[PDB]
RNA sequence: UGCCAGCCACCGCGGUCAUACGAUUAACCCAAAUUAAUAGAUCCACGGCGUAAAGAGUGUUUAAGAAAAAAAAUCACAAUAGAGUUAAAUUAUAACUAAGCUGUAAAAAGCCCUAGUUAAAAUAAAAUAACCCACGAAAGUGACUCUAAUAAUCCUGACACACGAUAGCUAGGACCCAAACUGGGAUUAGAUACCCCACUAUGCCUAGCCCUAAACCCAAAUAGUUACAUAACAAAACUA
């Protein structure tokens, strides 16, 4: 039986370090007319817009490349006891995954 | 009929007290399961007071000696050319490989950080990976 | 229970009373376990344990509650505001 | 939240990490408690006000044969049950 | 016996704090060019922190250095010296739209 | 205390320094009393030398 | 009987349908006593001081008292008192042009010794920096320069010592500008008010006095705790 502490040490999330400026691949699980809901393995799902080039091949289950900036968008405003989360993540599109 | 006070105590505490009192003559079915299997913490209502003064939280930061090595690699070479993949439980990142070879190299008895860092970079170059220095 | 008519006021209060029930522990079913001193809002009420012989020397509202609960030996002193609800 | 401090293994770069060892201990009792109340012919209600798994949770209860309520929760549902649902209504014996 | 537990160390990823434009530099009341870049060319007012961007230490020193030059006779008061009108722009305010 | 008195003789209308002069005298007066009740031999020498 | 005659220990009753006045029936409670009047027993705070009566305008010290575990001389910036200095505006004043100039929701009065432009002392006040929060015990201080300079090896403390915005008084000097009082215009039923124009005390410097403020952050000083726990409202609660 592997102790839980050992699992965190070798987990890919811990090996990433800071989430800012990290090249992480993700998979699309929901498609709107202009918004691509991408899951990159983090806690939440980042949202990006379809690029004007090769936009027809961004379908469900397609793998894309992301540049994570904040793992979870969250800020504190005055008069708020607890921070108001956005339940999303911030990322940008660098293209499609090169199979 | 029953008790509807949330702050008096747990659901178990009120139910067994009413039964012992003699008002609830029909024992609820979930009560027997509760006696045999109790939870870790009895559900007692408590007011979420806000922390004032010098008191802080007891949550510890998760830091490792590996993280100290990873900071130097990220500061110098930035993010590695390999793309991180979180879907693979057994994924081996370029930085993780750098740390693993750094640990093995320092087992030879080397103490200088500069020697450890440079040799690890040369050792990675022998494996074919790219380590284009930033700036 | 509050309503426009006094007769309807009594009916609402009785039915809503059985919904909120406490169980008060009674040492030997004649007294509280130990002396209790509390300050609810702006009402200071202090109660003391008593033996079997000397019973029910308390505020006239407390005596009514004590007879319903079952306590038969108690001493209570009320200080500050004497508002019935508090 | 202040009450979740004991259940937190630690914080990793501002991100809290939940101690799964305590999760396994709690989940073992939760599943064990859930089965027993189902064994005794108990009503189980799935409640989840989240608009991303509402359909999945609703379908999950249908397969198990139990009830689900992932829609808007009315004010006097569980408390004023006779008026909301019907004259004689059996209240759920467990809520998930 | 478990070596996998985290150690109580400081954060290794603490990026160095941002430096102001004039950090570690010596302001003076004799170099008009340095003092002139933080003055509105049309009116002669002194820009605040939200426009200059300097820290809390080099903002007061610039203010005191400028006002010393106003009275001692080293720079104009009601307008920016036209000789230094072509210096690189450091402020974040735009007049032309 | 001597420095404040020299300053006071020049700037007579200064009130911030006059308060400092009075408080400095009171503090020295308090400390002299404490010294007297502990070490009389040293207190006599200090009193004679400084002219207090 | 009809806010009349009268009643009450406190709250109150009576204004043509009073369980409160007066009488009657009935009832209640004490009883050889009952009721009224005045004294006395008893009764305030081991409670409170943001909003309620309550932290005194400030600091030091004397009398007095606390110490008991630990630990603690501060600090870029506008403290204060002297000496020197002036950028922007305004005015005396001169030249030139113009016949009007000031003023209001709208006008009148005032000015025409005026207005615009150019040149320019003295006095007074200190744009932007300041979306900064520093110095002093408080009241206070933010144009520039120099000199002097911000007690205590780091507890509490008065009726004692020292200080205390602004208005006001006494003597001398200054007077751009603002301006109680006063005069004129307008408004109004009246306007000894709001609005407009003129001008004085005075706001300023030197020396003395007065010692008052919503002197309010309505929250006393020194050490601490976030435990217990929501009257209301406000700036969360509490211990020595
Ligand atoms: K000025
Ligand atoms: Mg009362
Ligand atoms: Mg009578
Ligand atoms: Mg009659
Ligand atoms: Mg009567
Ligand atoms: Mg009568
Ligand atoms: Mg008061
Ligand atoms: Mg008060
Ligand atoms: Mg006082
Ligand atoms: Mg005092
Ligand atoms: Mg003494
Ligand atoms: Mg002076
Ligand atoms: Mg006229
Ligand atoms: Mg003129
Ligand atoms: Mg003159
Ligand atoms: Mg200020
Ligand atoms: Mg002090
Ligand atoms: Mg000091
Ligand atoms: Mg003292
Ligand atoms: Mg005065
Ligand atoms: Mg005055
Ligand atoms: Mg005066
Ligand atoms: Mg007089
Ligand atoms: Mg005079
Ligand atoms: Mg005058
Ligand atoms: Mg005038
Ligand atoms: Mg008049
Ligand atoms: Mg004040
Ligand atoms: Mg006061
Ligand atoms: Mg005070
Ligand atoms: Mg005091
Ligand atoms: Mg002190
Ligand atoms: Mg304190
Ligand atoms: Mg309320």
């Amino acid at each position: 039986v592997e102790s839980f502490a050992s699992m965190l040490r070798h987990s890919p999330l811990t090996q990433m370090g800071p989430a800012k400026n990290k090249l992480v691949i993700g998979q699309i699980f929901h498609i709107v007319e202009d918004d691509l809901y991408i899951d990159f393995g983090g806690k939440f799902h980042c949202v990006c817009k379809r690029p004007e080039v090769d936009g027809e091949k961004y379908q469900k289950g397609t793998r894309v490349r992301l540049r994570l900036l904040d793992l979870e968008l969250t800020s504190r405003f005055l008069g708020a006891t607890t921070d108001t989360t956005i339940l999303e993540a911030d990322a940008v599109l660098l293209g499609l995954q090169e199979s | 009929a029953g008790s509807r006070l949330e702050t008096v105590g747990s659901i178990f505490s009120r139910t067994r007290d009413l039964i012992r009192a003699g008002v609830l003559k029909e024992k609820p079915l979930w009560l027997d399961i509760y006696n045999a299997f109790p939870p870790l913490r009895e559900p007692v209502f408590r007011r979420p007071r806000l922390r004032y003064g010098k008191a802080k939280a007891a949550v510890q930061d998760i830091f490792y000696h590996e993280d100290r090595i990873r900071a130097k690699f990220y500061s110098a070479y930035g993010s590695g050319p390999k793309a991180f993949d979180l879907f693979n439980p057994n994924f081996k990142s370029t930085c993780q490989r750098f740390v693993e070879k750094y640990i093995e190299l320092q087992r030879l008895g080397e103490t200088d950080e500069e020697k450890l860092f440079v040799e690890a970079g040369k050792a990675l170059l022998a494996e074919g990976v790219t380590l284009r220095r930033v700036g | 229970g509050k309503a426009t008519e006094r007769a309807d006021a009594f009916r609402k209060a009785k039915n809503r009373a059985v919904h909120y029930l406490h169980y008060i522990e009674r040492y030997e079913d004649h007294t509280i376990y130990h002396d209790i001193s509390l300050k609810f809002k702006r009402t200071h009420i202090k109660m003391k344990k008593q033996p079997r012989g000397y019973g029910l020397h308390c505020h006239r509202a407390i005596m009514t509650i004590c007879r319903l609960i079952g306590i038969k030996d108690l001493y209570a002193k009320v200080s500050g505001s004497v508002n019935m609800l508090n | 939240h202040r009450f979740m401090e004991p259940y937190l293994f630690g914080s990793r770069l501002g991100q809290d990490i939940i101690d799964l060892e305590q999760t396994a201990a709690h989940l073992q009792l939760a599943l064990n408690f859930t089965a027993h109340v189902a064994y005794r012919e108990g009503i189980i209600l799935f409640v989840s006000r989240h608009r991303q798994f509402a359909h999945l949770i609703e379908t999950t209860a249908r397969d198990c044969g139990e009830y689900a309520h992932t829609r808007y929760f009315k004010g006097g549902l569980l408390t004023n049950a006779p008026l909301l649902l019907g004259p004689g209504v059996r209240l759920p014996d467990l809520i998930i | 016996s478990n070596e996998d537990l985290p150690v109580p160390m400081e954060n290794p990823y603490k990026e160095p704090l941002k430096k102001c434009i004039l950090c570690e530099k010596h302001v003076d009341y004799k170099n008009v060019q340095l003092l002139s870049q933080f003055i509105s060319p049309f009116t002669g007012c002194i820009y605040g922190r939200h426009i200059t961007g300097l820290c809390g230490k080099k903002q007061k020193e610039i203010t005191k250095a400028i006002k010393r030059a106003q009275i001692l006779g080293f720079m104009p008061v009601t307008y920016k010296d036209p000789a230094y009108l072509k210096d690189p722009k450091v402020c974040n305010i735009k007049y032309r739209e | 205390i001597r420095n404040y008195e020299e300053h006071m003789q020049k700037h007579r209308k200064d009130k911030a320094h006059k308060r400092f002069l009075l408080m400095s005298i009171d503090q020295r007066k308090k400390m002299l009393k404490n010294l007297r009740e502990t070490n009389y031999a040293v207190f006599e020498k200090i009193c004679k030398e400084l002219g207090i």
